[PDB]
């Protein structure tokens, strides 16, 4: 097999932990601790090849961590998450992408834009802005919902497919 | 519910009042975190002592199979690790991936916690569900001090 490093980044209370737990365990957690940062491992078959994925569920940037920095400097794929009903999270995506590019020397870093909480009828951000931003960055954009599990696997599979493209 | 928030925040008088009021010491949220879990994770030694003396469970698991010793080792709280060890916590527990607290401590890079866990007695070569040991983690990270401690 091959090991693919996937790093989930974004603002707070956007649903990173919910998405990671939904992928790993196929179960939606109503409430999770906002400070726990941990690495999970899964073995999945994409297209016609089996592989192993290790995912770091980032919590924040409050204190320096050696493991988090090592993952940031080594992780290949990045999942930039934001919530549709909050616009500050959407604004922070530029800063997150700039930080990722700066730490990773910004050659061909593969990233995927993710819109979570798409099962709520109230939203301040529309698909037009997110799609335009994703096309400006030249990265795929996927809408996700951790409650209905729509797009949970599609986002990670698109990220690994983009990772394969960078190596190829 | 009030006990969980009081333990997470770090309130001594509130926790004592809730315990004297009849709040259960083994309450858990959706994932499975107990007041001892949160107190060990956030670093409130006095609350951990009070909960242990009250009759809490020291080998309780969450939905991923992690014990309070796992959280204490992954955060870097030495005193809480020692206190949990002195009351009989399983030093060789395994989560849903079969990760010993030694694995978490070695991956984070907490050399002192590694030394304490080794002194309390724990096998160096334990394989998880993915065929990995602490020495392999040290090789992957490349830390010289961790490899020196493990090989000796
Ligand atoms: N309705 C809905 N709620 C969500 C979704 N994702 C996350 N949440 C809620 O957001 C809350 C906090 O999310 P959290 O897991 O802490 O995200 P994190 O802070 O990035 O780790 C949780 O209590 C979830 O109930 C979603 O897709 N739909
Ligand atoms: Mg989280």
């Amino acid at each position: 097999m091959t090991e693919y490093k996937l790093v989930v980044v974004g603002a707070g209370c956007v649903g990173k932990s919910a998405l990671t737990i939904q992928l790993i365990q196929n179960h939606f957690v109503d409430e999770y601790d906002p400070t726990i940062e941990d690495s999970y491992r899964k073995q999945v078959v994409i297209d016609g090849e089996t592989s192993l994925l290790d995912i770091l569920d980032t919590a924040g940037q409050e204190e320096y961590s050696a493991m988090r920095d090592q993952y940031m400097r080594t992780g290949e794929g990045f999942l930039l998450v934001f919530a549709i009903n909050n616009t500050k999270s959407f604004e922070d995506i530029h800063h997150y992408r700039e930080q990722i590019k700066r730490v990773k020397d910004s050659e061909d870093v593969p990233m995927v834009l993710v819109g979570n909480k798409s099962d709520l009828p109230s939203r301040t951000v529309d698909t037009k802005q997110a799609q335009d931003l994703a096309r400006s960055y030249g990265i795929p954009f996927i809408e996700t919902s951790a409650k209905t599990r729509q797009g949970v696997d599609d986002a990670f599979y698109t990220l690994v497919r983009e990772i394969r493209k960078h190596k190829e | 519910k009030k006990l969980l928030e009081a333990a997470r925040a770090g309130q001594d008088d509130e926790v004592a009042a809730l315990l004297a009021k009849g709040a259960d010491v083994n309450a858990h949220d959706t994932f499975g975190f107990t007041p001892l879990h949160l107190a060990a994770l956030y670093g409130h030694l006095e609350i951990v002592e009070v909960l242990l003396k009250r009759g809490a469970d020291i080998n309780a698991d969450d939905s991923y199979g992690r014990t309070p010793l796992h959280l204490a080792a992954m955060r870097g709280h030495l005193e809480i690790v020692e206190l949990l060890l002195r009351w009989g916590a399983d030093v060789n527990a395994a989560d849903e991936e079969g990760r010993t607290p030694l694995h978490l401590a070695a991956k984070r890079g907490h050399l002192e916690i590694v030394e304490v866990l080794l002194k309390n007695g724990a096998d160096v070569n334990a394989q998880d569900k993915f065929g990995k040991t602490a020495f392999d983690i040290s090789i992957d990270n490349g830390n010289e001090d961790l490899a020196e401690i493990l090989q000796k």
